């Protein structure tokens, strides 16, 4: 096995923050469910509890950052993830055409309660848009998330 | 700043916990 790098820990801390919307340092079923539903899934409360239980090392019913890190190491360790990123792309690509448009991005962010300004949306698209077509394809999305 | 990453990654964590279920085929 390979020990987690400080760059990976930082990336995962940023990922954890997206789930931990109240910043209380834990991810609850409510928080996990909110994210899942936002990605088009329809889990039941029983399913959500089971999902947390799997990674909940201390049995307190929620996921803390250390538990999240163990989970991410496993995801990277087992095979090499990949499905995670594909399903995420599909959430953003609302019309399923293979490209995330600025409108689609803004719609997702607004739904997630992030009322981005026009300038903020433009910056997200410009930075991900390596080929310059004004939208974000799958490879560009992977590169943006893949991170170093 | 405009990192669709924390947003994507985050969803990646949960999305991964949904697929971790190694096909409940049986
Ligand atoms: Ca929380
Ligand atoms: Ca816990
Ligand atoms: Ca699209
Ligand atoms: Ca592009």
């Amino acid at each position: 096995a390979d020990q987690l790098t400080e760059e990976q820990i930082a990336e995962f801390k940023e990922a954890f923050s997206l789930f931990d919307k109240d910043g209380d340092g834990t991810i609850t079923t409510k928080e996990l469910g909110t994210v899942m539903r936002s990605l088009g899934q329809n889990p039941t409360e029983a399913e959500l509890q089971d999902m947390i239980n799997e990674v909940d090392a201390d049995g307190n019913g929620t996921i803390d950052f250390p538990e999240f890190l163990t989970m991410m190491a496993r995801k990277m360790k087992d095979t090499d993830s990949e499905e995670e990123i594909r399903e995420a792309f599909r959430v953003f690509d609302k019309d399923g055409n293979g490209f995330i448009s600025a409108a689609e991005l803004r719609h997702v962010m607004t739904n997630l309660g992030e009322k981005l300004t026009d300038e903020e949306v433009d910056e997200m698209i410009r930075e991900a848009d390596i080929d310059g077509d004004g939208q974000v394809n799958y490879e560009e999305f992977v590169t943006m998330m893949t991170a170093k | 700043k405009r990192r669709w990453k924390k947003n994507f990654i985050a969803v990646s964590a949960a999305n991964r916990f949904k697929k971790i279920s190694s096909s409940g085929a049986l």
